């Protein structure tokens, strides 16, 4: 078994063996030993990793024993100091040593002179990425049996060495990634040496033609070299690129077997032709350089042998003619980003074999027609250029696959230039100024695949212009001026993916499209109407459509093909959505609503007919009303459609308008209102004097829900053409189970005005200016809750107009002429807990209110008078109720000191200065409580 | 209670149990019934003076109709009393029945 925190593996340089996969990264749990776990192939790990990101990670000092057959180890990110002596010495068969990251800014490292030494048999050491690491000057001495050393990315300031340890197999030496200047001290008495990689660097002066003399591939990436002192004859790949030449440098130009040459990213001249002596050199790259023109010292010597020529951003005015007349096995030539004008007929040779041909981001005006005549190309870049057309040296390859001819000047494509090439795969006409596209120019390129002519000027499409290629099946034209699609595209039967965005297309046909495109993207244009795609074929193979940002205002079941499995629809004007748009088009899986002016999505608009899949919707940022109709924005249906951004999509209310997120709408506020309905199974529905008929009264608002449970009335008499009438109750509907005349006039309710209202719930009759309310008018009221006779003109309640109401918890008074509490209210409210009686007439507490179950209630802004306590006063019933008043910071002790004192009705109030313009002194409920006994009520 | 026209000239008329009914139309003119049913579609109609509402306001007696137009029809008058006896059946025993009757007033 796989030992703590590792993973096995078969080895895979030895598939026999056994690889082990450590992460100790998880926790700071101990460190099993690998010994102790006793694994069943231990002297089968030949190789094993061990990765951490903890820092501090020590090894057991018996942790690598019993896997005396282990060759390769790496170690990745597993920080420490030092490792233990003891820890390496059961590792002879060790051929492979890799560290990764085992120090930072903070972490020293020091590879110790007798942690390598039970570690001679080392034929690869690989120590990178890792800050502040002392090495030792012996450290070659304990490693002779080196070969590739690593110890890259590691930022040594210095690599010191004693002389007498020489690596007398060293072949690859990676100083790659450091801060050193010289190493002369190192290398000196190392001549194995064939590889030497000392890039990213700061080398100023470097010398090996006597100290590695068999140094065959050179990396000085990204230096400070001015000019090399000397090499050992034997250089086939030099690597100069970020340095600091001026000109070529003498001791490269004279290599024997020079194969390759990259001294790019420098500021070269071509001025200083030095001239180089290989025959070899089949790949130069001097790109990113200050070339005028190019030397032809430099190619004197492979001219038949060169094969690659990368010479970007140089300043390369005019290519001298016949320097590259004789590359015969020249395969890529790159002439980017220079300032060349014409492309000439005698710079290349008759046979060429360039498959590669870059030449974008340059002046070009002119491309003679034969500078191209007879190649093979592949590639051929000609970008941000100034051409005029597409010119004729381009009619000579037949080869050519792939072109690039964006940001030009070309005003029109004519017939034989594009079509004499069968091999085009891929054509580019971005950014050009085509003023529409001809019949026939695209025909006989039977092997096109993507084309490309956005951002121009086409108001017009052939019907001809494709016909003829079974395999182009990628088009685009975003950025237009096409302001129809007729005829164009009918014929193309391979296409799959259109590009007609950011247009003037102003009506979308279905039938002006190819019969196989599959992915459909018509954003940003002016397209409002959507023809049949029932009565369309090529609609059979769409599977994405997006029309985003238009100006489509409905959208049908016959609108909207029924294939399509994505649908983008967001930022127009869609007021309707027809009633079955997503019934029959089972196949869809998103749905974009997303900016429109949709106001009632009904509920068969998103119901899919048999669909499989939860179907996904963005409806935010829509003039939405939650009515009974969205029931499924609450998500109880199947299918079972969510709603993407029901986070932030909001609708406004049924009843007064505010805004409600659809993530949390419930089943409560779904109300779609009516002014005459019926029931269910209601009999009598075609008659006037019916129970079940819910008619809605003159000046009211009428809401429900969808099951008739819910029904409010709310009436208002905010007319200043003033109801010259009462208020008719016998008009309203029978099965009302809230109601709400609030504003109207109604000075009486007479015997039986509310009776046989089993469902009523709430009753506001407030504002009407009740004065008289005789007995038996709230006659049979089961379910009502809750009255309001606030802000009227009651002045006492008897409890005879009380008949039947005892689930009544909540009575609003306020606002009235009250003064007295009779008994009668609480031997018919026994279920009463919430009472308001604030703003009032009442003179003193109600000596009902001292054995009453109120949990809640209000008796502010009445003119209490507080004596001290004729055991009947008003401070004596607060002081113990407090608690029942919601408003207690806001009741008043009143007492008229005019009239107490000519009725001799003398309370403790009328001796301090009644309010200056009053005839009462007015002193808040809580100021009497407090200093009752303290200054008051002293005697 | 008092019969009402409305805004197509149909007259409707509601006529307690055991009480007297009586159809009128003007002259030259001959009813015309165009509903009829003698039961309870209402709580708060004809109240009972003991305090007792109806709990049967889906009362239905479906000869009511046909009895009346054979009745009132072709007559410029129809009188009888609303009980049992006229619309042959109770379509609601121990409920408080009434006679609701809608007609139309037409040239013969
Ligand atoms: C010889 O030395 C050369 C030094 O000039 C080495 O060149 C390196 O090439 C790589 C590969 O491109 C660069 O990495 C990136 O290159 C792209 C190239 O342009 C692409 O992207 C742009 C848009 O960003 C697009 O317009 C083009 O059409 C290309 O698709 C750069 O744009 C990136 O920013 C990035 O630089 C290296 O940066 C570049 N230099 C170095 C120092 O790495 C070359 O690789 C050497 N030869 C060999 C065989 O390795
Ligand atoms: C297009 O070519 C021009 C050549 O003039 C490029 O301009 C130079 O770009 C180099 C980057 O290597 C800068 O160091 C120079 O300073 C630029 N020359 C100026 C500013 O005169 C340009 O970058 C090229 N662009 C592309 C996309 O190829
Ligand atoms: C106490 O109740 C009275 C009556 O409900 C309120 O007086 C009304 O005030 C409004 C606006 O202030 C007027 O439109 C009405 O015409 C007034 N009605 C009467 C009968 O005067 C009074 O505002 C209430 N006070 C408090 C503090 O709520
Ligand atoms: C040295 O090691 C690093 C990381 O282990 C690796 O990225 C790099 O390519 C290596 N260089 C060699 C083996 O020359
Ligand atoms: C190419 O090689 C031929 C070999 O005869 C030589 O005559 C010619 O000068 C060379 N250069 C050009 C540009 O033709
Ligand atoms: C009557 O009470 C309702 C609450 O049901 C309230 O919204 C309305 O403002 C009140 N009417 C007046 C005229 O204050």
């Amino acid at each position: 078994e796989c030992p703590k925190f590792c993973k096995c593996a078969p080895d895979p340089v030895q598939p026999t063996s056994k690889l082990l996969l450590c992460d100790y990264s998880s926790k700071n749990t101990t460190i099993t030993p690998i010994a102790s776990s006793n694994y069943d192939q231990v002297a089968n790990i030949r190789s094993l990793f061990i990765s951490c990101d903890n820092n501090n990670f020590q090894f057991p000092d018996a942790y690598f024993k019993s896997l005396t057959a282990l060759h390769h180890l790496r170690i990745v990110g597993c920080e420490t100091t030092h490792f233990s002596v003891k820890l390496f010495e059961d590792l002879a068969a060790l051929r492979r040593l890799e560290l990764d990251q085992i120090s930072t800014a903070s972490t020293s490292f020091e590879m110790t002179e007798d942690v390598l030494m039970p570690l001679a048999r080392l034929e690869k050491f690989s120590l990178t990425r890792s800050r502040n690491i002392e090495l030792p000057q012996r450290l070659l001495c304990s490693l002779p049996h080196l070969q590739v050393l690593n110890i890259s990315s590691n930022e040594l300031p210095s690599l010191r060495r004693e002389e007498s340890c020489v690596a007398q197999q060293l072949l690859i030496v990676d100083l790659s990634r450091n801060r050193l200047t010289n190493i002369e001290q190192f290398l000196r008495g190392i001549p194995a040496i064939r590889q030497i990689s000392v890039a990213y660097n700061s080398i100023a002066e470097l010398d090996l033609s006597l100290a590695t003399p068999f140094l065959q591939q050179l990396d000085a990436e990204a230096n400070r070299i001015v000019d090399l002192t000397s090499l050992p004859g034997t250089v086939v790949h030099v690597n100069l690129a970020g340095n600091a030449l001026k000109r070529v440098p003498d001791a490269v130009a004279e290599l024997a077997s020079l194969v390759a040459l990259n001294v790019s990213r420098n500021e070269i001249e071509a001025g200083n032709s030095s001239v180089f002596s290989s025959p070899e050199l089949e790949m130069l790259d001097a790109s990113y350089n200050k070339l005028d023109s190019l030397p032809v010292e430099w190619l004197q010597k492979c001219e038949k042998r060169i094969a690659h020529l990368h010479l970007e951003h140089n300043s390369i005015e005019q290519l001298t003619g016949g320097v590259l007349a004789n590359a015969t096995n020249l395969q890529t030539l790159d002439l980017s980003s220079n300032q060349l004008r014409v492309f000439r007929d005698e710079v290349l040779p008759e046979n060429s074999k360039i498959g590669n041909l870059r030449l974008s981001n340059n002046s070009l005006e002119l491309l003679e027609p034969s500078s191209l005549s007879g190649l093979k190309l592949e590639s051929l870049d000609l970008s941000h250029n100034k051409l005029t057309e597409v010119p004729a040296a381009i009619g000579k390859v037949e080869q050519l696959k792939k072109v690039d001819l964006s940001h030009n000047r070309i005003a029109k494509v004519y017939q034989y230039v594009l079509n004499k090439i069968k091999q085009l795969h891929t054509v580019d006409l971005s950014n050009n100024q085509l003023q529409s596209i001809g019949p026939y120019i695209f025909s006989d390129s039977s092997e096109l695949h993507s084309l490309d002519v956005s951002n121009n000027e086409i108001s017009l499409l052939f019907k001809d212009a494709f016909a003829r290629c079974p395999k182009l099946r990628k088009i685009s034209m975003k950025m237009n001026k096409i302001k129809s699609l007729d005829e164009g595209l009918t014929e193309a039967s391979g296409l799959r993916r259109l590009d007609v965005s950011h247009n003037e297309i102003l009506v979308l046909k279905w039938s002006a499209l190819p019969e196989n495109l599959e992915i459909l993207n018509a954003d940003n244009n002016d397209i409002n109407l959507l023809t049949a795609a029932s009565m369309s074929p090529s609609t059979a193979n769409l599977k994405s459509v997006s029309l985003s940002n238009n100006g489509i205002t409905i959208m049908n079941a016959d609108q909207i093909p029924n294939s399509l499995e994505s649908l983008d629809v967001s930022n127009n004007r869609l007021a309707k959505l027809g009633k079955t748009a997503l019934a029959a088009k089972s196949q869809l899986r998103r749905l974009n609503l997303k900016g429109n002016l949709l106001t009632v999505v009904a509920t068969e608009s998103m119901k899919v007919v048999e669909a499989v899949h939860p179907l996904k919707v963005e409806i935010s940022e829509n003039p939405l009303i939650c009515d009974c109709q969205m029931g499924w924005m609450i998500g109880g249906a199947k299918p079972k459609v969510l709603i993407q951004d029901s986070e932030t999509a909001s609708c406004s209310h049924a009843v007064d308008g505010h805004q409600i997120q659809i993530q949390s709408l419930s089943k409560k506020d779904l109300l779609c209102p009516y002014k005459s309905v019926c029931e269910p199974e209601c009999i009598c529905c075609q008659y006037g004097n019916c129970d079940c008929k819910s008619v809605c009264p003159a000046n009211c608002r009428c809401f429900r829900d969808d099951q008739f449970n819910i029904n409010i009335v709310r009436c208002h008499g905010n007319s200043s053409m003033v109801p010259k009438r009462e208020f008719v109750v016998s008009e309203l509907p029978v099965s009302a189970t809230e109601i709400i005349l609030s504003g109207v006039t109604l000075p009486q309710l007479r015997t039986h005005s509310f009776i046989g209202r089993l469902r009523l719930q709430r009753l506001h009759i407030n504002g009407t200016g009740l004065r008289s309310i005789q007995p038996k008018a709230f006659h049979t009221l089961p379910a009502l809750k809750t009255l309001d006779l606030s802000d009227n003109s009651l002045i006492s309640l008897s409890g005879e107009e009380f008949l039947k109401c005892g689930e009544v918890s909540q009575l609003f008074l306020n606002g009235n002429r009250f003064s007295t509490l009779s008994r009668g209210i609480f031997e018919k409210l026994p279920n009463l807990k919430y009472l308001t009686l604030h703003n009032n007439s009442l003179e003193d507490i109600p000596q009902v209110l001292h054995s009453t179950a109120l949990s809640k209630i209000s008796l502010s802004s009445n003119p209490l008078r507080c004596d001290c306590s004729w055991e009947h006063n008003a401070a004596e019933w607060f002081s113990l109720h407090r608690h029942l008043v919601v408003d207690f910071p806001k009741v008043e002790c009143w007492e008229n000191v005019t009239k107490a004192f000519l009725t001799n009705d003398t309370t403790v109030l009328s001796a301090y200065p009644p309010n200056m313009g009053n005839d009462v002194f007015v002193m808040p409920i809580e100021e009497f409580l407090r200093d009752y006994n303290s200054t008051i009520c002293v005697p | 209670a008092d019969p009402t026209t409305d805004e197509s000239g149909t007259i409707s008329h509601t006529i307690c149990d055991g009480e007297a009914a009586e159809l009128s139309c003007p002259a030259g003119k001959v009813i015309s019934i165009v509903l009829g049913n003698y039961g309870r579609f209402s709580v708060a109609v004809c109240l009972p003076d003991n305090d007792i509402v109806p709990s049967n306001i889906n009362c239905q007696n479906h000869k009511t109709k046909s009895i009346l137009e054979k009745k009132c029809n072709g007559d410029s008058m129809c009188y009888f009393t609303v009980d049992k006896k006229t619309f042959t059946e109770d379509p609601c025993p121990n409920t408080p029945k009434y006679l609701e009757v809608k007609y139309n007033c037409v040239v013969p």
